[PDB]
């Protein structure tokens, strides 16, 4: 569950969407976030794993 | 409780004397200009007034006195 | 358990907070619950002084933010808008209702038990009530003034109470018609004037306007026999509802075009002049004294008293009194839809001109009335007007319903006694606390004696000492420490109130008995 | 940016946060559930037992706690009676399902273990079924009325509700066509139920008071048009090159206004309801046709009068038709005292049903309708689905002793799950006894014996002494409710049980 | 460590309660504060106190209804007795001090009665029953021959005391101008018409009264205006003198050369056309009231026609009522039945200020007149217009029958009343006796207040008046300018009756409100 | 504008009350906190 | 006292009502007591186990009850007479449970 720092929550097991809600500080990390959302384009599943 | 806080009041001999002796002020300043041995005054209001008129009015206008009496 | 930053409330403590609060509003209001009440001065933020004795007034003027208290008000407020009186006497009833409900509750009795005890007695007390009323004929001057002088008193104008009492009833009567039937207290205009004292007010069998007619060369001062045209079109040069450009072809066309507007003036002034209808009342604003119109002055150049900027609500109050169909527009105008009035005097004070249609109508029976609420200071024309709202409506609750109740707390003393006497009717440990509601109801009588000075226990006792067989009507006399009945003092109080109030009180405090937590927030 | 709690160390903070919300609803249960005065912002101040409003005006910081307070309204819309219960079940459902998390192998073995639960339980929840005649609905509609401050007049409301339901009147009744005015004062027994529409609309015809107070056999025209000098939609500008084309234009104004109502009176109209106000000119030209006119009527309102009257709302009067005018008996604007109000009723086979209430302050009245809705709705639930369940917590104890039976009859390490779901359903009646105790606990085992060989029904009375029998008692909750309340209670916990980490920030990136 | 008393019953923000008895002691003093300040103000031989507006303006008066007008009070109780004086100055000109003086005193003396043991309700009925006896008793205590109104004979006799009250020492000369401006209104009459115009320069004694109003403005039309005529016939009208401008949307469009080459001329045409038309009518003077056009002003100057710039909408009226003409919208179409003759419209200048006038009439004689007050102090010239408006209000009452009934002022009546009111309570059984004997001594104000003004030993003035019940009129009073106690009859000093009755009522009315209230719930901010 | 719930019965400075059942649920957990920390400590094959 | 006072009764009235009943209630009291002999083990332990209960040690209340009376008795002497509860030392030890306490004749 990710908190919108305003109370609001969001429960998810998806790796892609979960990493997006993280904010991805730094080039190396965000680089993986970018690699994640690539996987959905190829496929749609496994974003959690490719990273 | 009245009166409203705050506004000054002088009841008594106060205003009775602190108005005559207060009017005397401006009346003590101009009391030098008059007649052959005149004493013209100069005064700088806000900004460069730099005006020197012996006209008692012209003078008493620049003092811009605030006192009632 | 709690997401923090909130204000829950412990069970047993809640009732305290509720009761102790609720019970206290009455503490401030009981100083007005009686004809021997105490007048208050309410200095507002801006500094405006309002003098009143009216519970509702106080409740609406004073700043109330209480969770419990703020509710008690929202009931007497609704009780005034509906019933029309007994404002304070409702907050009190909830006070001693909880006062007594807490006592037995603090010693074990369940809140839900007394919560039943409430509605239990409620019904049965609504019974005695419907059995305590008196059938009253229709249209009786003395029988009505007897009710007016009962409400229109207990006011600051105690010396002059029998002065407003007549002015109160006379007007109402002039409103009540039998269609069928239906009164319309909204259709009796009340305009306050600033002169003399609170007194010097004059009940008017007609309508008094604030409109004015400022024409030195014109503006007739009076009309002995003036016909009245109820119209409502602009007394001014309007403009197309579409983008507008008037272009002058030549330099001369200028003067020539300045007539294309005045043509749109006379266009209606013509149809109005032909009807030669004399005095006119255009609902449309001029407004008051200042132009437009210049041509409006020309309309009064034909010696035609006319005032504009009339009040919308007072235009209907015009057709009935005037007896003339207020033609909205003049396309289908005639000469029938005019009216008449024996006198029209637009008397003016200083710079304000009040147009009075005195002796007006006489025809159509003069259904809309207007009482002039004169008075020098403002705080005066404040309470005086606030008293009529509670005065007219008061007597109009008799005419509304053919029921009346003996005053001086008749059902108050009676309902408790019936409750105190036979309690077998109902059963369970519940009814065992219907005694609460019982002793409760005695809330009005008690304080009534208190507001006078004479011991509240002795006087109310002197009533518990009168017994016999027959009409058996008894009440307390705030005058002397004695117990003169209300059946003879003509001091009574409407049923429409007692029923729609005794249901209000026991409908809130019962919710209060019910509640466990009053969680708050930010 | 921020930290995050994960693992069991957090899995817990999810559960105990769930139990937390339910803790504030234990008092509310039907029997002697005491009203809760909740002060809120801005200056709102409500009071009652209706879960989806006692929680609604109550904000919560935690995620789990925010999921629970959601099931409240998540349930109220679907059936609209299981407000207080769904929360009380959802919560306790985890409390007695927690020690099987750590002692249990995983949070996912419990998931599958819950499906076999809701499946079986919904079955048992169907065993105790009753048939609704479709008069006798007044028997069930009594129950919705009973908890809140409607018991004092349980009768008066049950009828006022099944009647409002009766008017419309479609296979599916939309309470969007059932207005509910709430006049202050009078007596709670004074809450009539007009078969038309009540309007705060004062003396119509703002021109003058000439328009009829009420009319017998009125032939209404309800319009969404403006009825005033129309302006060029296409941004147009005027050029008065002439000398007196100004007066002629001024005329073109009053002209179109007359031509407007001209073709509207052709429908022999004697009363018109226009969503928008009318110009004084067009207010007079028709006034000479002795026809009434009320303007400013609300968009939604002119749809209630659309079914009551029978006339269809039409725009642009030019293409008006005879099928646009309606047939309603009368229009009398009686004063509510100091404030006016135009009433309009009658018309055969009319769906609309405005049930004006009375009683005490505007707040008192509120809680009345607040619970009235619980009634009105509870009957549709039973009307759209004609079958009922053995209330009084009996239904609950049933699926409890039934699942419990399935417990031992299970060979697996995930046995400790079905068990939990069961034990938690027993708590449904638990408070029924605890709200009228002491004491709830002794009576528990009483029902267990009865259910085993005491037949399906028979639960706890809310009188209350203790044990009773609901079919005899007369408290039957429409299956539809109990069905979804249990389902709402179980699934949300499952989603929440699926959670093992909580992040404390969002991109959203 | 502790302790702290909790709060018995809470409320919103902050509110102020006031126990009734305590408030009465407390608020009866607040009232008493503005009393000692209004005492020295009433009467001729008294004093005037300066006041500086919240805007800084300086104001000096003798009138107590104005002292409070410029005063920002806070005390809800004092607010009342201030609303009194103010709610009188409008309805009746003079008598604004007898309001406060009594009001305050009534409260002052009622204290004793409230402390003795009486109750507010008892105190009210007491005073009230006296207001009905004091109002009637006076209706017959008059004895002052209700003089008929004519010329300046009766006017100057009444209008003087109304003036000599505050602007003492100029009584004679002052009122002279008043009565003067009055007798220029041919007798229902409007008080408002007599406007006043004061202009700096010289001593007040050099003021004058002209039949017609004065304008502190120059005649438009530049050096093309006459500014000097003889018995010219005037014609006043509102509508703008310039071209007929489009009240609604309107401009000027031209297509071809002929258009432009002529449009410029067309204006000139209409212009002269409009003007000459009105000039031929014999119009010797056009008083513009709204808008002036230079385009067409070209015409009016040449023939020899005056032009008075556009005054205020409200000043055109009072002007017209002088000329005899009548205003008329739209330009042109003049009507001789709407024209008016003006004696002289010259341009004189006082204090070196360009000014036009309507002074003197051969003649038609103006229906409204104005007083020209020359002075040396902006402040004094203002508190002279006041002493005038007071007078203008005294002639407003004498003009409405039968208020023209005189009455022994100068304390005379306010002293005889002392005993006359005593007897009533002297012979009225009950507890209300006290509440009456108080209302009586309450009238000790006017007597003493006059004496204390002149340095007269008050301990002698009072006893003397008591001995002098003479009943000759009375016949008995006190003039600060003599020895012992003076005689009203002699000085020709008498205060109009109805004014006193209004004062004696508004005070007994206000004083009752202050007494009536028990608790005051004042807010904050 | 309002509102605000007053305080039922006052006292000195600040003090903390605890309804017994609520406290038991609440304090039984506090206890439970140091439990999961002492579990892994006991016994040989454990942790420090 | 407030109830009747809130409805009119004077504070000074009930203030008398107080001492009024006070005396007369001190009478019934002096008439409700029971003469008791001196030095009776069972008659004393009957009073000890009445006070020394209502304590946290309810299971063990009849455990302190004896230890309570035995000691006191050992103090009361007839000089004449005079007990001295100050002359019976109580020193707390830290061991076992609240129980495991031992009355000491010394
Ligand atoms: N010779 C006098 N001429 C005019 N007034 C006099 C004379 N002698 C005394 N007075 C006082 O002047 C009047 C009152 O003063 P005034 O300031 O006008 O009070 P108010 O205007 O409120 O009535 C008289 O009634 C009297 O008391
Ligand atoms: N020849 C003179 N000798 C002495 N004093 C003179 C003479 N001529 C004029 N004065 C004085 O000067 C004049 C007064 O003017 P004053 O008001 O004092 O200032 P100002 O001359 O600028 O107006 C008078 O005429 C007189 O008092
Ligand atoms: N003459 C009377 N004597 C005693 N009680 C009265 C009398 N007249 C009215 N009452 C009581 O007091 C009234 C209710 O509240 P109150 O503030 O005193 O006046 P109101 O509610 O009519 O404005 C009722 O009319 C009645 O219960
Ligand atoms: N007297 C009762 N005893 C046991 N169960 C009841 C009783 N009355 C109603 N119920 C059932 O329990 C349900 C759950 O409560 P709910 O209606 O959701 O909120 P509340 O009971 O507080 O109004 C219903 O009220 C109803 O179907
Ligand atoms: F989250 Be899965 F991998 F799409
Ligand atoms: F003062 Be009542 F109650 F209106
Ligand atoms: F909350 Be219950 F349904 F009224
Ligand atoms: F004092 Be009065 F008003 F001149």
């Amino acid at each position: 569950m990710l908190v919108d720092d305003i109370g609001d929550f969001t429960v998810t097991n998806d790796g892609a969407t979960i990493l997006s809600l993280l904010d991805v500080q730094h080039p190396a990390g965000k680089i993986l976030v970018e690699l994640a959302q690539q996987q959905d384009r190829e496929i749609g599943d496994g974003t959690t794993s490719v990273v | 409780v009245f009166m409203n806080a705050s506004q000054e009041r002088t009841t008594g001999r106060q205003a009775q004397i602190s108005n005559i002796t207060a009017a005397k002020a401006v009346a003590d300043v101009i009391r030098t200009c008059l007649g052959p041995k005149a004493m013209l005054k100069m005064l700088l209001d806000p900004m460069g007034g730099l005006v020197l008129t012996n006209d008692g009015h012209a003078i008493l206008r620049e003092i811009d006195v605030a006192h009632p009496a | 358990s709690n997401a923090t930053f909130k204000n829950k409330e412990k069970p047993q403590e809640v009732r305290k907070a509720n009761i102790i609060a609720a019970r206290s509003v009455a503490d401030a209001i009981r100083t007005s619950l009686g004809p021997k009440g105490m007048d208050k001065m309410i200095k507002t933020s801006r500094g405006e002084i309002i003098i009143s004795n009216d519970g509702h007034t106080i409740l609406k003027q004073m700043a109330i933010l209480h969770p419990v208290a703020r509710m008690l008000v929202e009931v007497s407020a609704a009780q005034d808008s509906e019933a029309g009186d007994g404002t304070t006497s409702v907050v009190i009833l909830t006070g001693a209702l909880l006062g007594a409900a807490e006592r037995l509750l603090n010693k074990g009795i369940h809140p839900t038990i007394i919560a039943d005890s409430f509605q239990s007695a409620a019904k049965r007390s609504v019974d005695i009530l419907l059995e305590m009323c008196h059938k009253v004929s229709l249209s009786d001057r003395e029988q009505l003034v007897r009710a007016a002088s009962t409400s229109l008193s207990s006011k600051i104008v105690s010396q002059y109470s029998s002065f407003l009492a007549p002015l109160a009833v006379d007007s109402v009567l002039k409103i009540s018609d039998e269609n069928s039937k239906n009164v319309d207290l909204n259709d009796i205009r009340l305009v306050k004037k600033v002169g003399g004292t609170i007194d010097d007010t004059e009940m008017i069998d007609g309508v008094v306007l604030t409109q004015t007619a400022i024409k030195s060369a014109g503006g007739p001062t009076r009309k002995e026999k003036a016909k009245i045209g109820l119209i409502q079109f602009q007394i001014s040069p309007p403009k197309p509802d579409t983008e507008n450009n008037i272009i002058v072809n030549d330099y001369r066309q200028m003067d020539k075009i300045l007539k294309e507007e005045r043509a749109y003036l006379l266009n209606i002034c013509k149809k109005i002049k032909k009807a030669k209808c004399n005095v006119l009342l255009i609902q449309k604003s001029i407004l008051r004294d200042a132009v437009n119109d210049l041509a409006l002055h020309f309309l009064s150049k034909l010696n035609i008293m006319v005032v504009k900027d009339i009040e919308r609500e007072e235009i209907e109050f015009l057709s009935k009194g005037l007896g003339c169909k207020p033609i909205a527009d003049i396309e289908l105008f005639t000469e029938d839809r005019l009216d008449s009035a024996d006198l029209v005097e637009e008397i003016d004070s200083d710079g304000s001109k009040i147009v009075r249609v005195t002796g007006i109508r006489n025809n159509n029976a003069r259904p809309t009335v207007s009482v002039v609420i004169r008075g020098a200071n403002n705080m005066i024309i404040d309470e005086t007007e606030r008293s009529l709202h509670d005065a007219l409506c008061v007597i109009r609750c008799l005419v509304k319903e053919r029921g009346l109740i003996a005053g001086g707390g008749a059902p108050e003393i009676e309902i408790s006694r019936r409750l105190s006497k036979e309690a077998r009717s109902m059963e369970g440990v519940q009814a065992f606390i219907w005694q609460e509601f019982a002793s409760a109801l005695e809330v009005i009588p008690t304080t009534l004696a208190e507001n006078a000075g004479l011991n509240s226990i002795k006087v109310v006792t002197e009533l518990r000492s009168k017994h016999e067989n027959g009409e058996l009507n008894d009440g307390i006399s705030v005058r002397r420490s004695g117990t003169t009945n209300t059946y003879e003092e003509h001091i009574l109080q409407p049923v429409l109130v007692s029923t729609s109030a005794i249901t209000l009180a026991s409908e809130c405090v019962k919710s209060i008995l019910r509640i466990d937590d009053i969680a708050f927030s930010r | 940016g921020t930290d995050a709690s994960q693992g069991k160390g957090q899995i817990i903070s999810n559960i105990n946060a769930c139990v937390a919300v339910q803790e504030a609803l234990k008092p509310t249960l039907g029997p002697l559930g005491s009203d809760i005065l909740i002060v809120t912002s801005n200056q709102k101040t409500t009071i009652s037992n209706d879960g989806a409003t006692i929680l609604k005006l109550l904000d919560v910081v935690h995620p789990a706690a925010k999921t629970l307070v959601d099931i409240s309204r998540a349930q109220d819309a679907e059936v609209g009676d299981g407000t207080t219960s769904v929360t009380i079940l959802a919560g306790e459902l985890m409390k007695e399902a927690k020690p099987f998390l750590e002692e249990g192998i995983s949070s996912h073995l419990i998931m599958k273990g819950y499906r076999k639960a809701v499946s079986l339980a919904v079955e048992k929840i169907n065993e105790l079924a009753v048939d609704i005649t479709s008069e006798l609905l007044e028997r069930c509609a009594r129950t919705a009325m009973s908890s809140k401050l409607i018991h004092n007049n349980a009768d008066f409301f049950v009828k006022m509700c099944v009647d409002a339901v009766l008017s419309l009147d479609r296979n599916d009744l939309d309470d969007k066509l059932i207005g509910i005015k709430k006049i202050p004062g009078g007596a709670m027994e004074e809450s009539l139920f007009i078969n038309g529409v009540a309007f705060k609309k004062t003396f119509s015809y703002a021109g003058f008071e000439q328009q009829p107070k009420k009319f017998n056999n009125p032939k209404i025209l309800s319009l969404n048009v403006e009825l005033e000098l129309k302006a060029e939609k296409d941004n147009a500008e005027v050029r008065v090159e002439h000398v007196e084309d100004y007066q002629a234009i001024v005329d073109a104004e009053w002209q179109l206004i007359f031509e407007k109502l001209r073709q509207v009176e052709e429908t022999g109209a004697n009363i018109v309801l226009s969503k928008l106000p009318i110009g004084d000119l067009a207010t007079q030209f028709f006034a000479d046709r002795n026809i009434f006119c009320a303007g400013r009527v609300s968009a939604d309102d002119m749809n209630r009068v659309i079914q009551a009257v029978g006339g269809s709302i039409q725009s642009t009067t030019s293409d008006i038709k005879p099928e646009h005018l309606g047939t309603c008996a009368l229009f009398e604007e009686m004063q509510i005292g100091s404030e006016r109000y135009n009433l309009f009723q009658g018309c055969p086979q009319a769906k609309t049903c405005t049930l004006l209430l009375r009683g005490g302050a505007e707040q008192v009245i509120a809680e009345v309708e607040r619970s009235l809705h619980d009634a009105i709705m509870i009957v549709k639930r039973a009307l759209q689905n004609k079958l009922i369940v053995a209330g009084g917590g009996a239904t609950e104890m049933e699926v409890s002793k039934c699942l419990r039976d399935y417990s031992k009859t299970i060979a697996g390490k995930q046995q400790m799950i079905i068990n939990a779901f069961a034990k938690a359903l027993e708590v449904i009646p638990r408070q029924l006894c605890e709200n009228a105790g002491f004491d709830a606990i002794e009576i528990l085992n009483k029902l267990r014996l009865a259910h085993s060989k005491g037949e399906k029904w028979y639960g706890v009375v809310f009188e209350t002494e203790n044990i009773g029998d609901n079919f005899a008692k007369f408290v039957w909750e429409p299956a539809l409710v109990k069905i979804n309340a249990l389902n709402s209670a179980t699934e949300a916990t499952n989603l929440i049980l699926s959670v093992d980490e909580t992040i404390t920030n969002k991109g959203s990136e | 460590l502790p302790q702290n008393p909790n709060a018995g019953l809470f409320k919103q923000g902050y509110n102020s309660y006031s126990n009734a008895d305590g408030q009465i002691i407390k608020s009866i003093a607040a009232i008493r504060e503005l009393h000692q300040m209004c005492l020295t103000s009433m009467g001729p031989c008294g004093r005037n106190k300066i006041i500086v507006n919240h805007l800084g303006k300086i104001i000096i008066t003798n009138d107590a209804a104005t002292m409070l007008r410029e005063l920002d009070i806070v005390h809800p109780a004092v607010k009342v007795l201030v609303m009194a004086t103010e709610q009188q100055k409008i309805d009746m000109g003079d008598g604004t001090n007898l309001v406060m003086i009594l009001a305050g005193e009534l409260l002052n003396v009622s204290e004793k009665l409230i402390s003795m043991g009486l109750s507010a309700v008892e105190i009210i009925q007491g005073y009230n029953m006296a207001r009905k006896f004091t109002l009637k008793e006076l209706d017959e205590m008059v004895v002052g021959e209700i003089t008929d109104k004519n010329d300046k004979n009766e006017l100057l006799k009444m209008i003087k005391p109304v003036i000599s009250s505050k602007k003492y020492g100029s009584e004679d000369i002052l009122s002279e101008l008043v009565s003067e401006a009055v007798s220029h209104v041919l007798p229902y009459f409007n008080v408002d018409s007599i406007r006043v115009v004061k202009i700096m320069g010289g001593s007040l004694s050099n003021s004058t009264v002209i039949k017609g109003m004065v304008f502190n403005r120059e005649p438009e039309g530049h050096v093309k205006s006459l500014s000097e005529d003889k018995k010219h016939k005037v014609a006043v009208f509102t509508c703008p003198l310039d071209i007929a401008n489009t009240e609604t949307k309107g401009t000027v469009l031209l297509h071809n050369a002929q258009e432009m080459l002529d449009f410029s001329k067309g204006e000139e045409k209409q212009i002269d056309a409009m003007m000459k038309e009105i000039a031929d009518m014999g119009v010797e003077c056009i008083v513009a009231g709204a808008g002036v056009g230079e385009l067409a002003l070209h015409y009016l100057n040449r023939y020899g026609i005056l032009v008075l710039k556009v005054p205020s909408k409200f000043e055109l009226r009072r002007l017209c009522r002088v000329c005899g003409a009548t205003p008329l919208p739209r330009l042109g179409a003049p009507t001789p039945e709407e024209l008016g003759l003006v004696e002289t419209v010259k341009t004189m200048e006082i204090g070196g200020d360009r000014v036009t006038v309507f002074k003197q009439e051969q003649g038609e004689i103006s229906r409204t007149s104005t007083i020209i007050l020359r002075g040396a102090t902006q402040n004094n010239l203002d508190d002279i217009e006041r002493a005038i408006d007071d007078g203008v209000a005294a002639v407003k009452g004498l003009m409405k029958p039968s208020g023209g009934k005189l009455l022994p002022g100068a304390g005379a009546t306010e002293i005889e009343l002392i005993s006359r009111i005593t007897k009533y309570g002297e012979r009225t059984p009950g507890l209300l006796q006290l509440a009456i004997k108080q209302f009586a001594v309450a009238f000790e104000v006017v007597p003493r207040t006059l004496a204390e003004t002149a340095g007269l030993d008050v301990n002698e003035v009072l006893p003397n008046l008591y001995a002098a019940h003479n009943v000759t009129e009375p016949g008995a009073v006190k003039t600060d300018h003599l020895y012992k106690g003076v005689d009203i009859d002699g000085e020709s000093d008498e205060g109009v009756k109805d004014i006193r009755e209004e004062n004696i009522y508004d005070m007994l009315a206000t004083k009752k409100f202050a007494i009536n209230v028990a608790t005051e719930a004042a807010t904050t901010v």
